[PDB]
C-alpha cells in the first residue's frame, strides 16, 4: 500500500538468476570475476538524488526556550532532522527510525527525548523526578559512550544520567534522585523482572528508546522482544502513555516489526537506504576455494596481501579484523613478512615529517615493543590486552595518519569511533562460548563494521572486504542485501520468558498469556509464514488468529514448567501462579533445564567438591566440546593449577568446565584464546548459578549447605581461595608482602591483636606494618550478643544487639553501607530458623551504637544444647561472627490454666436492675450470657473483679453496672474510669456524656493535665475519665493531701495493653492504688476489663482476688462467631508481598460476602494510594462494575464534590473508603457514617486508627502487619495483642450471622501467627524501662525513707508477681531466694545510682537512707523523668537568653516518644529555613530536633506540611507548658532572677505563640505586623483636643486604659480594616483582659517582745525624688513581710468577674488567668521571693517574705508583676530600702 | 446454708435468680436466693410446679520471704568509695529562705518543718478544737507542719478559761482530751494560709474573734496517733531530724492501720 511517501528502493529486476546457486538483485550490473583461486563480486555503487524543495532543514531559532538552551547551536541540521521533526518534536506517539548513519540516529534520539521532556509538564523542565526514561545499548562500550554523550550534551536541564550494565543492584534513593537510566537489554530484562518493589519504574517510564533491533535476526532478540512485550503490557495495564521510539539500520522486512512495535503504517515508517546515505558504502564480496586448510590459509593471506596492495596503490589508510587477540599477533607478522616479500616495500613505507618524529618519540615513551617495530613500516596493533594508554597513542596516530593498516580484534568498533577508508572483516569465525565450534559472526557485528567504512567528509568512497569460503560466502550474501525476512527464535526461550512473566505477576492465566504471545514479534512472524513455524496453511484457514496454537504452546510450556515445580499451573480452570523456586530461577536468568538438574541432583549433604560438578553439568555449558587441541592444555592445567577433586576427569565436557572454573578461581594463566573466552563465559555463568543455588538453599533452610554456597560465591567473585589470607583482596598490599605474611602463618585476628611496631620489625618495614594494620582495621566485623526471652513454652523471642567494630573507609566499604546475612544455625537439627538481611549504615558504624534486632524462633520440648547464630558478610571474604547461645537451665513459662466455662440458661431482663432511670439508658430487653453471668458478681457484692471477655462482648455494660453501683450505694463518693487510648478516652467520654449525664442526675467531667485546675475539677467531679498518665500525675502526691481518699472505684479498660511499651503507667497506678487502699483502710474496688488473657491468673493475684472476680472467657464466647482462615504469601523485601496479598483479597470478598461492608487495613500511611488505585484498576474486569455501589451515584457525586481532597476522587465515587490522618477528620467521619449502613461496602484503614468509633463489618483481611520507619531503619511486626484486638472488630449482631477474617502474611511467620491467633497471648510487665522515674515520685512524696523499704515496696507491683513465674524473660538466673533478692537489689541500686547522677537523691554517708532533693521534687511534681531533669540542671546557667531557653526546651526527654514517618527528614529540613534560629543539620531525624522545629513553627506562626504534625504540635505544646513551668521553678531554686524572667517570657510565648522581640499588641487574635501602620496612626478618641500622651496606643495596658470597657465606641471604627469578620474575637479578647493596680506596704515580722515600728506603706508610684517615705527605715537582719494589695478596675460595662477562664486562641488546652510576681535585687541579679496567683476576680492581697543584709546600706529591691498567660501587661515597682542596724 | 462462690466453675449449677442475676450452685438450693429471698428453681424441677516481722510497705503474699536487700553487689561497692560527701542539713536557720514560696508546692511535699506551740493551745490545735493560731512572726511554709509540745508544764487553771472561751464556739458536747503531755511531738497539722489581722477580719469575720494576732495561721484537719515522740525542742520553724521524721511517718501509718 506504499506506507508514507518517502521510502525508496521500491524497484527490482532479473539479471542472471544464478549467483553461487542463488538470485541476487543486481543494481547496476556489476561483474563477478570468479577464478580458480578466489571468487568475488564487484563493488556496488549508489548515487543520491539532489534534494531541492521536498523539505527544508530545521534550525535552532524556531524552538522553545528549552529548545534554545538544550541545543548547542551549530545552526546546521541534516536532512534527517528536516524529515522527522514534524512527528518527533510535536507528536507524542510511538515511532521507529532506521538509518545507515549513527549521526542520523543520536540527534533524533535526543531531540525526541527533549520533546517528551517539554511535553511532560510546563514546570517539568524546572523540576525533575516526574519521569524516568531509559536507554538500551548492546553491551558496556556503547552504554558508557552514550552515558558520557548525554552527560556532556545536556548540561542546562540539570538532568543527570547513569550507566548500570550488569554491575550492581541500583538503590532506591539513587533512582529517586536520578531522572534517566542507561542499560543493556539483558540488564534491563533482569532489572525489570527484579523491579518488583515498593515503587517500580515501568509505570513512570513515559519514554523508551530502542536501538538496532536488527539483533532480533541473529541472537539476543528474544530478550529484546520480551522486554518490548513487557513494556507494552505495562502500558496497556496502567492506562497511561509511554512513548516507544525504535531505532535500527536496515530491515529486509519492516512492516512486520512496525506492527510489532505498535506503530501505524502511515506516520513514522521512514526507511533509509544506501541511495539516501551520505556516502556510497560499497563493498567487495571476495571468497576462497581450496580443498585443504593450509592451502586455504596461504591463499587467503595472499588475497589479503593483494587487496592491501591495491589500497596502498590507492593510498588510503585501512584496517583489518581478526577473531582473537592471540591470533592478531600471528596475522601481524604474517602480514609483515608478506609485505617484506616480493619487494613491495618500495610502495609501502610511510612518509617522514616532523609529526612523524613526534610520533616516534611518543611511541618510544611507551613500554610496548610490538608497536615500536610496527611504526617504521605501515603496521599497527590494537587490542584490549594492553592498558588504555597505548590505546590513546595508537588511536591518535591513526587519527593523524602516520599509519597505513591497523589490526584491532573488534574492541574499538564497539568502543571508540575511529573511521577508516577500507574495512576488512576477513570472515573471522568467532568462538562464541554461547555457541562454540567457531560459530560465524552475526549480521549486527558486520553491519556495525561497515558503519565505520564511511569516514565523515574526507573520503568520497566507502569500501568493505569480506573473505570466506563458498558456503559461508553464499550464506553471507543471502542476508546482507536480500529480502530474506528477519526470523525470530522465541520458542526455544519461551519457557524462560513465561516463567519471568509469571514471576512478575503480569501473566496469570492462559488467555492473557496468549495475548502476551500475540504482543511479541513471534506472533507477527507467524501470521505471515505459518509453515516455517510448524503451522499448516489449513490450520491458518481454520483459525485466522492462531489462538488455538498459542493456547497449545502456552499449555505445553506450562506443563514443562510445572513438572519442574517452578510454577503451579491448574488446567481444569486455567491459571498458573509463580512459586519461590520459579521466581528465584527467573531472577537470575536460569534456564529451566538447569533448575530441573538442580532438583534431580541437589540435596542437603553435598560436599564442597560436588557443587562444582553440579554447576558444570548444567546445560548452558553444554555447547562446549573437548577438542584435540584443548586436551593438552586441560591436562597440564589439571596437573598444575588443580585444587580440589574433579569427578569426571578430562574425558567429558563438564569435567573440562570444572577444570576451567578451578583454574579461573586461582587467577591461573592459560594459552588458548578460545579457552580463555570459554573461561570468562563459564566464570560469569557459574557466578550467577552459584548465587541462585545459594538463594535456593537459603530458602530451603540448609545451614551447612548455604554456608558453603555463600563461601563459594564470595570465592568466585573475589578471585581468592577459601584458605587464602583475607588480606589478598587489597590491591595496595604488594604481592610479595602478602607472601611474607603467609610465610609467617599469621592470621587476621592474631595480627589485629599484635601491635604494629612488632609486625613492622618482623617484616622489616615499619611503614608496611602500619599500612597493613590500618588495612586490617578496615576488614568488616561485628561484635554481637543475644538475650533469650521465652515468651511461651514453645515460641521464643531472642534479641540481638550488634555493633560494628571496624574503622570505616568510604572507598573500601562503600557509601551505601555493609551487607550482612544473619541466621540462627543449628548443627544437629540442621535447618535454619529465621534468616535475615541486615545493612550497617554510615552513621551506624561511625557512632558504633548498639543496633538492636528482635525476632522469634521456635523451640522443642527437648531443649537444644545451643544455637549457632552466625553473621556473614555478603561481599567481604573471611568476615564472620558467631555468637553461640547456650540454653543452660533457662526457666520456661508454666502452662497457663484453662479459661472459665460460660454458663447461660436464661437471659437477664433489664427490669432486674431495680431502677427505671438506671435501665432507661439501654435498648435491649435482655442480657447476653456475659452480662447475664457478671450481673450479680458486679454491682451487687462490691469486690474487685477482672473480666477477660472477647471484644464486642459488651464490657461497657459491666463498666455501666459498676458506675451504677458507685452512684447508688455511695453517692457522696466519686467514680473514675481509666482508658489507655486518647481516641478510646474521647469516644467513651462522648458515650458517657450523651447517655448518663443528661439522663441520670449525676455529674460527668473530663480531667486535663494541670494539678491546680484538677483541684477544682475533682472538687465536684462525681465521675472522671482519664488516660493513665493524667491520673498518675494527679495521684502522684497523696500523702500530704486529702482530696483523693473519697474515690472508691477504678475501672480499667484494656488492661492487657499493660504488657506493651507505652502502657507501663497502668502497673504503677494500680500498685499505688492498692498501696493507698491498704494503708488507708478504705478499700478501693478495681474492675479490670480487657480481652482474653492466657496468664490472667497472675493479674488476678495482682489485684488480690482469690476466687471472687476471676472471669476469663475463651474466644468462642462472643455473640457473633468468628471464623479465621490461614494463608501464606512467601516473599522478600516486602516487594512481592503487596502484589501477593492483593490478588486474593477480592476473591475472598466474593467468596465470603459480596457487596457487604468490610473494613481493611494495609496502609502504613503510604499504602493507601497504592492499594486504592490497584483495587480500583483490578475490579474493572468483572460482571458487576458497580457491585459495591448498591446505592445511586448522585449522592456519591455530591459527596465527592463536597470533599476537598484531591486524591479521594474515584475512590469515594466508587465504594472504596478510608479514614486516615487527613480530610480534617470530619468528612472522613461522614464517610464512616456512610459506612455504618451498607452503602460504602468497603473501606481501608491505616492500622493506627484501630481504636475509635469501632464501626462493625463482616469480612476482614489482615493484609498489613509490618511497619518500618526511622525509629530503627528496619521493619518490625505489629503487637500480637494489637493485631488481635484490631481484627476482632468484625461482626455485627443485627446485620450479620458470623464474622469472617483471613490472614495475608508471608510463610515464615504464618505458622507463628497461627500459633498466636488462637492461643491467648500472655501479658508481661514492662515497668523496668521507667522503673526509676516512678520511684522518684515515691521518694519525693516521702513514702520512701531508706533503701530497704524502697526495695520491699516493689512487691506490690505486677512485675514482682510476673518475675517469679517467668524468670528467664527478665534475665533472672535462678528462682532461689538469694538469686532473686540479689537481682532486685542490683536493679534497684542501679536505678538509685542513675537517680543520684540525675541530681535527685541524696544517699548520705550511711548509704542506706535515700533523701529527696529539690530538683527531683520538681521533676516529680511536673511528671518528669531523671534523664530530663539531669540535663535541665546541667545546661541551665545564669543570664541565659531566650534562644538558650528554647534549646533547653528542645532536648527534654519526654519528647523521645515522638514518632517519625520515615519521610519527615525532608519536610523538617525544608521548614528549618525561613526561621529565626536553626538546629543541627545532621540531627534532622532526631525526635528532639523535630519537636524543637515544631515548637519554633507554632511559636512563630509557621505552616506544617503534614496534617498529623498539627496533632503532634498539640501534644508537644502540652508537654512544653508543663516543663516550661518546671523550668522556672528550677531557676527559682537557683537564686538568680534574670533566667526566671526569661522563662516567664518563654511561657508567655508558648501560651501566645509569639515573641517578646515583636510588639505586644500582636498578641491580639488575627493581628499581624503588615497592617500595624493602620494601627500606628492614632488620634484622640474625641476629635479636637490637643494630644496629651504619646499619641500612640502601642502599649497593651495603654490600649486597655484608653479603650476601657467600651471596646465599641473607639476600637470598632479604628479596627474596621478587619471588615467585622472577627472583630468580636478582639472585642472579647480585650474585654476579658483585665488591668490591675497594686499597693505595697512593708510590715515587720519580729519574733517577740520587739514589735519594732508600725506598718510602712510605700507608694507604688515611682518615687526617687529625695523622699524618706521611699527609704523604709528597715531594721537589719529582720524578717519583713510585703503585703501587696492588687485590685482590678473594671470599667463597668462588663461589671467584672464574667468568667474564670483566660482566652487561649492558639493553645489547645484551657488555662486559668494567673499572675506572677517576684521580689529581688538587680545589682547582684538574684531574686528574694517568687509568687504565682490564680484568678483575681476583683481584689486580693499577696504576702511576700524577704530578709535584709546586716550591712546598713541604702540599696534597691524591685517587685515585678508579670503576666502568666498574657503579653505586655507587666509592671515594675522599685523599693528603696535604707536598712539600718538594730540593737 | 452458705453462699458458696464457685459460679459453676467448681461444680454444677442451678437456675440463677431473676431479680438479682445471681448464679447459684448446687451446693445451696431448693429455696429463696440469699440476696433477694425469692424462690428460684431449674427448668426440670420447676416443671413439676408449673404442671401443678511486718514491713512498713509490704502486702500479704504467698511468699516465703520478702525481698530483703543485699549490699554485696560491686555497683554499691563503687558508690561507697565516693559517697563520702553529703549529709548536709540546714536545720533551724533564720537565714533560710525558700525564695520559691508558691502555695501549691508546699502541701504536695512534706519538708519536715516543725513548730512549737504551748500545750494548752497545742492540744486543741492538734485535736481540731481550735481552728486559728496566733503568733507574731510570719512563716512562708504553707505545707504540712508538725507541732511539738512545750517543755513547761501547763497550769490546770488555764484549761478552765480556755474551755470557757470556746463554749460559745464549740460547747461542752465535744469531748476534751484532758491528758495533756509536755515536750512531745504529738502534733501534725496542715497549714493553708497566713495573713494579717486586718485581712483576717476583712475576709474571715465569722471566727476571727476566736484569736487575734498580727499574723494568723489557718490550719485544717490534723492527724493523731497513739505513740509518743520525745523531742528536746527547738526555736520556731525548725527542720525535724531525719530519724524522728522517719519514725513519725511510720507511726502515722501505724495509726492509719487502725
Ligand atoms: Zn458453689
Ligand atoms: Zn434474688
Amino acid at each position: 500500500h506504499y506506507p508514507h511517501v518517502y521510502d525508496s528502493q521500491a524497484e527490482a529486476m532479473k539479471t542472471s538468476a544464478f549467483i553461487a546457486g542463488a538470485k541476487m538483485i543486481l543494481p547496476e550490473g556489476i561483474q563477478r570475476e570468479n577464478n580458480k583461486l578466489y571468487e568475488e563480486v564487484r563493488i556496488p555503487y549508489s548515487e543520491p538524488m539532489p534534494l531541492s524543495f521536498e523539505e527544508k532543514p530545521v534550525y535552532i531559532q524556531d524552538l522553545d526556550e528549552i529548545g534554545q538552551l538544550a541545543f548547542k547551536g551549530m545552526k546546521r541540521l541534516n536532512r534527517i532532522q528536516s524529515i522527522v521533526f514534524e512527528t518527533a518534536y510535536n507528536t507524542n506517539e510511538n515511532m521507529l527510525i532506521c538509518a545507515p548513519t549513527g549521526a542520523g540516529k543520536t540527534n533524533i534520539a535526543m531531540l525526541t527525548v527533549l520533546h517528551e521532556i517539554r511535553q511532560h509538564f510546563q514546570q517539568g523542565v524546572i523540576k525533575k523526578n516526574e519521569f524516568k526514561i531509559v536507554y538500551v545499548a548492546p553491551m558496556k562500550a556503547l552504554a558508557a559512550e552514550m552515558t558520557d554523550y548525554f552527560s556532556r550534551r545536556l548540561e542546562p536541564l540539570g538532568i543527570i544520567v547513569k550507566e548500570l550494565t550488569g554491575d550492581m543492584q541500583l538503590s532506591k534513593s539513587e533512582i529517586l534522585r536520578t531522572q534517566m537510566l542507561v542499560t543493556t537489554p539483558e540488564k534491563w530484562d533482569v532489572v525489570t523482572r527484579k523491579s518488583v518493589g515498593d515503587v517500580a519504574l515501568s509505570q513512570i517510564v513515559r519514554l523508551l528508546i530502542l536501538d538496532e533491533v536488527h539483533l532480533l535476526h541473529e541472537d539476543r532478540g528474544p530478550v529484546l522482544e520480551s522486554i518490548v512485550a513487557r513494556t507494552l503490557r505495562q502500558v496497556e495495564s496502567t492506562q497511561s502513555m509511554i512513548r516507544i521510539l525504535g531505532l535500527s539500520a536496515t530491515l529486509p522486512n519492516y512492516l512486520d516489526v512496525a506492527t510489532f512495535l505498535h506503530v501505524n503504517p502511515y506516520i513514522g515508517l521512514f526507511f533509509f537506504d544506501g541511495r539516501f546515505r551520505p556516502v556510497p558504502l560499497g563493498q567487495t564480496f571476495l571468497g576462497i576455494k581450496c580443498a585443504n586448510k593450509m592451502q586455504q590459509l596461504n591463499n587467503m593471506d595472499e588475497v589479503c596481501y593483494e587487496n592491501v596492495l591495491k589500497q596502498v596503490k590507492a593510498g588510503h589508510q585501512v584496517m583489518v579484523f581478526v577473531h582473537a587477540r592471540n591470533a592478531t599477533v600471528r596475522t601481524a607478522m604474517s602480514l609483515i613478512e608478506r609485505a617484506k616479500n616480493c619487494g613491495h616495500i618500495p610502495f609501502f613505507f610511510p612518509t617522514q615529517g616532523h609529526d612523524y618524529v613526534l610520533a616516534e618519540k611518543q611511541v618510544q615513551r611507551s613500554r610496548n615493543k610490538q608497536v615500536r617495530e610496527l611504526f617504521p613500516d605501515g603496521f599497527s596493533i590494537h587490542h584490549a590486552g594492553m592498558l588504555r594508554q597505548d590505546r590513546n597513542l595508537v588511536e591518535n596516530l591513526f587519527s593523524n595518519g602516520h599509519i597505513k593498516v591497523l589490526v584491532c580484534t573488534a574492541t574499538l568498533a564497539w568502543g571508540v569511533n575511529l573511521p577508516a577508508h577500507a574495512v576488512i572483516i576477513k570472515g573471522t569465525q568467532i568462538y562464541a562460548a554461547k555457541r562454540g565450534s567457531f560459530v560465524d559472526l552475526g549480521i549486527l557485528d558486520v553491519m556495525q563494521i561497515f558503519g565505520r567504512a564511511g569516514r565523515p567528509q574526507f573520503d568520497k568512497f566507502g569500501e568493505g572486504i569480506i573473505i570466506t569460503t563458498h558456503d559461508k560466502l553464499s550464506h553471507y550474501l543471502t542476508l546482507l542485501t536480500q529480502r530474506n525476512p528477519i526470523e525470530s527464535q522465541f520458542l526455544e526461550s519461551l519457557a524462560d520468558n513465561l516463567n519471568a512473566e509469571i514471576a512478575l505477576g503480569t501473566v496469570t492465566n492462559v488467555e492473557e498469556a496468549v495475548k502476551w504471545i500475540s504482543y511479541t514479534y513471534l506472533y507477527v512472524r507467524m501470521r505471515a509464514n505459518p509453515l516455517a513455524y510448524g503451522i499448516s496453511h489449513k490450520a491458518y484457514q481454520i483459525d485466522p488468529t492462531l489462538r488455538k496454537h498459542r493456547e497449545q504452546l502456552v499449555i505445553e510450556v506450562g506443563r514443562k514448567l510445572d513438572k519442574a515445580q517452578m510454577i503451579r499451573f491448574e488446567e481444569r480452570t486455567g491459571y498458573f501462579s509463580s512459586t519461590d523456586l520459579g521466581r528465584t530461577a527467573s531472577h537470575y536468568y536460569i534456564k529451566y533445564n538447569t533448575i530441573e538438574t538442580f532438583n534431580e541432583l541437589f540435596d542437603a549433604h553435598k560436599t564442597e567438591g560436588d557443587i562444582f560438578a553440579i554447576v558444570s553439568k548444567a546445560e548452558e555449558f553444554d555447547q562446549i566440546k573437548v577438542r584435540e587441541e584443548e586436551i593438552e592444555e586441560l591436562d597440564t592445567l589439571l596437573s598444575n593449577f588443580c585444587e580440589l577433586s574433579t569427578p569426571g576427569g578430562v574425558e567429558n565436557s563438564y569435567g573440562k568446565i570444572n577444570i576451567l572454573l578451578q583454574t579461573y578461581i586461582s587467577r591461573g594463566e592459560m594459552d588458548s584464546f578460545s579457552l580463555i573466552s570459554d573461561s570468562a563465559y563459564v566464570a560469569q555463568n557459574a557466578a550467577r548459578i552459584v548465587r541462585a543455588l545459594f538463594e535456593i538453599a537459603l530458602r530451603k533452610r540448609w545451614p551447612t549447605m548455604t554456608y558453603r554456597l555463600l563461601n563459594l560465591s564470595k570465592v568466585i567473585d573475589k578471585r581468592l581461595w577459601g584458605w587464602a589470607s583475607p588480606l589478598r583482596q587489597f590491591s595496595i598490599l604488594p604481592p610479595h608482602i602478602l607472601t611474607r605474611l603467609e610465610e609467617k602463618k599469621l592470621t587476621v585476628d592474631k595480627l589485629k591483636d599484635m601491635r604494629k611496631d612488632e609486625i613492622g620489625h618482623i617484616l622489616h618495614h615499619v611503614n608496611i606494618g602500619l599500612k597493613v594494620k590500618q588495612c586490617v582495621h578496615q576488614i568488616p566485623s561485628v561484635m554481637m550478643e543475644a538475650s533469650i526471652q521465652p515468651i511461651t513454652r514453645t515460641v521464643l523471642r531472642v534479641t540481638l544487639s550488634i555493633y560494628a567494630d571496624f574503622t570505616w573507609n568510604d572507598q573500601v566499604h562503600g557509601t551505601v553501607g555493609e551487607p550482612w546475612w544473619i541466621w540462627v544455625e543449628d548443627p544437629t537439627n540442621d535447618h535454619i530458623y529465621h534468616s535475615e538481611y541486615f545493612l550497617a549504615l554510615k552513621k551506624q558504624v561511625i557512632s558504633k551504637e548498639a543496633q538492636l534486632l528482635v525476632f522469634t524462633i521456635p523451640i522443642f520440648e527437648p531443649l537444644p544444647s545451643q544455637y549457632y547464630i552466625r553473621a556473614v558478610s555478603d561481599r567481604w571474604l573471611g568476615a564472620e561472627a558467631v555468637c553461640i547461645i547456650n540454653f543452660q537451665h533457662l526457666i520456661l513459662p508454666e502452662r497457663h490454666p484453662p479459661h472459665t466455662e460460660l454458663l447461660d440458661l436464661q437471659p437477664l431482663p433489664i427490669t432486674a436492675l431495680g431502677c427505671k432511670a438506671y435501665e432507661a439508658l439501654y435498648n435491649f430487653s435482655h442480657f447476653n450470657p456475659v452480662q447475664t453471668q457478671i450481673f450479680h458478681t458486679l454491682y451487687h457484692t462490691d469486690c474487685n473483679v477482672l473480666l477477660g471477655a472477647p471484644t464486642g462482648s459488651g464490657k461497657t455494660v459491666a463498666a455501666e453496672l459498676a458506675i451504677f453501683r458507685v452512684f447508688n450505694k455511695y453517692p457522696t463518693s466519686k467514680a473514675v474510669y481509666i482508658a489507655p487510648l486518647k481516641a478510646l478516652v474521647r469516644e467513651r467520654m462522648d458515650d458517657w456524656k450523651v447517655r448518663i449525664e443528661e439522663k441520670l442526675g449525676k455529674k460527668v467531667i473530663e480531667l486535663t493535665g494541670d494539678v491546680t485546675p484538677d483541684m477544682k475539677s475533682i472538687a465536684k467531679a462525681d465521675l472522671i475519665v482519664t488516660t493513665p498518665e493524667k491520673w498518675d500525675g494527679v495521684s502522684r502526691s497523696w500523702q500530704n493531701r486529702n482530696y483523693v481518699q473519697q474515690v472508691t472505684i477504678l475501672i480499667i479498660d484494656e488492661i492487657h495493653l499493660l504488657g506493651e511499651e507505652r502502657g507501663p503507667v497502668l502497673e504503677v497506678i494500680v500498685s499505688r492504688t492498692n498501696f493507698i487502699s491498704s494503708h488507708t483502710e478504705k478499700p478501693v474496688r478495681i474492675v479490670g476489663l480487657s480481652t482474653a488473657l492466657a496468664n490472667a491468673r497472675d493479674l488476678a493475684d495482682w489485684l488480690n482476688i482469690k476466687q471472687m472476680g476471676l472471669f476469663n472467657f475463651r474466644p468462642s464466647v462472643r455473640p457473633v462467631p468468628l471464623e479465621v482462615h490461614i494463608q501464606g504469601f512467601p516473599g522478600q523485601h516486602y516487594c512481592p508481598r503487596m502484589a501477593s496479598m492483593n490478588k486474593p483479597a477480592f476473591q475472598a470478598i466474593r467468596s465470603h460476602s459480596p457487596a457487604k461492608p468490610v473494613l481493611i487495613f494495609v496502609s502504613s500511611r503510604r499504602q493507601t494510594r497504592l492499594t486504592a488505585l490497584e483495587l480500583i484498576a483490578f475490579l474493572a474486569t468483572e460482571e458487576d462494575p458497580k457491585q459495591w455501589l448498591n446505592m445511586d451515584e448522585r449522592e456519591m457525586e455530591n459527596i465527592i464534590a463536597t470533599v476537598r481532597d484531591s486524591n479521594l476522587k474515584l475512590t469515594l465515587a466508587f465504594g472504596i473508603g478510608m479514614h486516615h490522618a487527613g480530610l480534617h477528620e470530619r468528612d472522613r467521619k461522614t464517610v464512616e457514617e456512610l459506612f455504618v449502613n451498607c452503602k460504602v461496602q468497603v473501606l481501608i484503614a491505616t492500622s493506627t486508627l484501630a481504636w475509635g468509633v469501632n464501626f462493625p463489618a463482616h469480612l476482614v483481611i489482615i493484609k498489613g502487619t509490618e511497619y518500618y520507619d526511622g525509629k530503627t531503619r528496619r521493619y518490625v511486626d505489629f503487637p500480637i495483642t494489637d493485631v488481635l484486638q484490631m481484627m476482632g472488630r468484625a461482626g455485627r449482631p443485627q446485620f450479620d450471622d458470623q464474622g469472617k477474617a483471613v490472614i495475608l502474611v508471608h510463610d515464615i511467620k504464618k505458622d507463628f501467627y497461627k500459633k498466636f491467633l488462637y492461643e491467648p497471648f500472655p501479658v508481661e510487665s514492662s515497668l523496668l524501662g521507667v522503673l526509676s522515674d516512678h520511684l522518684n515520685a515515691e521518694i519525693a512524696g516521702g513514702t520512701i525513707t531508706s533503701k530497704q523499704d524502697a526495695l520491699d515496696y516493689i512487691t506490690w507491683t505486677y512485675f514482682f508477681r510476673r518475675l517469679i513465674m517467668n524468670p528467664s524473660y527478665y534475665n533472672l538466673g535462678d528462682v532461689s531466694h538469694d538469686s532473686v533478692n540479689k537481682f532486685l537489689s542490683h536493679l534497684i541500686e542501679k536505678s538509685l545510682i542513675e537517680l543520684e547522677l540525675s541530681y535527685c537523691i541524696e544517699i548520705g554517708e550511711d548509704n542506706r537512707s535515700i533523701e529527696p532533693l529539690t530538683y527531683g521534687r520538681i521533676a516529680s511534681y511536673y511528671y518528669l523523668k531523671h534523664q530530663t531533669v539531669k540535663m535541665f540542671k546541667d545546661r541551665l546557667k545564669p543570664e541565659c537568653s531566650t534562644e538558650e531557653l528554647l534549646s533547653i526546651l528542645s532536648d527534654a526527654e519526654e519528647y523521645t516518644d515522638l514518632p517519625v514517618r520515615h519521610n519527615e527528614d525532608h519536610m523538617n529540613s525544608e521548614l528549618a529555613k525561613c526561621l529565626p534560629i536553626e538546629s543541627n543539620p545532621h540531627s534532622f531525624d532526631s525526635p528532639h530536633t523535630k519537636a524543637h522545629l515544631l515548637l519554633q513553627a507554632h511559636l512563630s506562626r509557621a505552616m506544617l506540611p503534614c496534617p498529623d504534625y498539627d496533632t503532634d504540635t498539640k501534644t508537644v505544646l502540652d508537654q512544653a507548658l508543663r516543663v516550661c513551668q518546671a523550668m522556672l521553678d528550677v531557676a527559682a531554686n537557683q537564686g538568680w532572677l534574670v533566667t526566671v524572667l526569661n522563662i516567664t517570657n518563654l511561657i508567655q510565648m508558648v501560651i501566645q505563640g509569639r515573641w517578646l522581640k515583636d510588639s505586644s499588641l500582636l498578641t491580639l487574635p488575627n493581628i499581624e505586623n503588615h497592617h500595624l501602620h493602620l494601627f500606628k496612626k492614632w488620634k484622640p478618641i474625641m476629635k479636637g483636643p490637643h494630644a496629651r500622651g504619646r499619641t500612640s496606643i502601642e502599649s497593651l495596658p495603654e490600649l486597655i486604659h484608653a479603650c476601657g470597657g467600651k471596646d465599641h465606641v473607639f476600637s470598632s471604627m479604628v479596627e474596621s480594616e478587619l471588615h467585622a469578620a472577627k472583630t468580636k474575637q478582639a472585642w472579647n479578647f480585650l474585654s476579658h483582659l483585665p488591668v490591675i493596680n497594686v499597693g505595697i506596704s512593708v510590715k515587720g515580722s519580729w519574733d517577740d517582745l520587739v514589735e519594732g515600728h508600725n506598718e510602712l506603706s510605700v507608694s507604688t508610684l515611682t518615687a526617687d525624688k529625695r523622699d524618706d517615705n521611699k527609704w523604709i527605715k528597715l531594721h537589719a537582719d529582720q524578717e519583713y513581710v510585703l503585703q501587696v494589695s492588687l485590685q482590678r478596675v473594671h470599667f463597668g460595662f462588663h461589671k467584672g468577674k464574667p468568667e474564670s477562664c483566660a482566652v487561649t486562641p492558639r493553645f489547645p488546652k484551657s488555662k486559668d488567668e494567673g499572675w506572677f510576681l517576684i521580689l529581688g535585687e538587680v545589682d547582684k541579679r538574684e531574686l528574694i521571693a517568687l509568687k504565682r496567683v490564680g484568678y483575681i476576680r476583683n481584689h486580693h492581697v499577696a504576702s511576700l517574705s524577704f530578709y535584709t543584709p546586716e550591712i546598713p546600706g541604702r540599696y534597691i529591691y524591685t517587685l515585678y508583676f508579670m503576666s502568666d498567660c498574657y503579653l505586655g501587661l507587666d509592671q515594675q515597682y522599685d523599693i528603696y530600702l535604707n536598712v539600718t542596724q538594730a540593737s | 446454708r452458705h453462699p458458696c462462690d464457685c459460679l459453676g466453675q467448681k461444680h454444677k449449677l442451678i437456675n440463677n435468680c431473676l431479680i438479682c442475676g445471681r448464679i447459684v450452685c448446687e451446693q445451696e438450693g431448693s429455696g429463696p436466693c440469699l440476696f433477694c429471698g425469692t424462690l428460684v428453681c431449674t427448668h426440670e424441677e420447676q416443671d413439676i410446679l408449673q404442671r401443678d516481722p511486718l514491713g512498713v510497705l509490704v502486702n500479704p503474699n504467698m511468699y516465703q520471704s520478702p525481698p530483703q536487700w543485699v549490699d554485696h553487689t560491686g555497683a554499691a561497692s563503687q558508690k561507697k568509695a565516693f559517697r563520702s560527701s553529703g549529709f548536709g542539713l540546714e536545720f533551724n536557720s533564720f537565714q533560710h529562705q525558700l525564695r520559691i514560696q508558691d502555695q501549691e508546692f508546699q502541701e504536695g511535699f512534706d519538708g519536715g518543718w516543725c513548730l512549737s506551740v504551748h500545750q494548752p493551745w497545742a492540744s486543741l490545735l492538734v485535736r481540731g478544737i481550735k481552728r486559728v493560731e496566733g503568733r507574731s512572726w510570719y512563716t512562708p511554709h504553707r505545707g504540712r507542719l508538725w507541732i511539738a509540745a512545750t517543755a513547761k508544764k501547763p497550769s490546770p487553771q488555764e484549761v478552765s478559761e480556755l474551755q470557757a472561751t470556746y463554749r460559745l464556739l464549740r460547747g461542752k458536747d465535744v469531748e476534751f482530751p484532758n491528758d495533756y503531755p509536755s515536750g512531745c511531738l504529738l502534733g501534725c497539722v496542715d497549714l493553708i494560709d497566713c495573713l494579717s489581722q486586718k485581712q483576717f477580719k476583712e475576709q474571715f469575720p465569722d471566727i476571727s474573734q476566736e484569736s487575734d494576732s498580727p499574723f494568723v495561721f489557718i490550719c485544717k484537719n490534723p492527724q493523731e496517733m497513739v505513740v509518743k515522740f520525745p523531742i528536746k525542742g527547738n526555736p520556731k520553724i525548725w527542720k525535724l531530724d531525719s530519724k524522728i521524721h522517719q519514725g513519725a511517718k511510720k507511726g502515722l501509718m501505724k495509726q492509719n492501720k487502725a
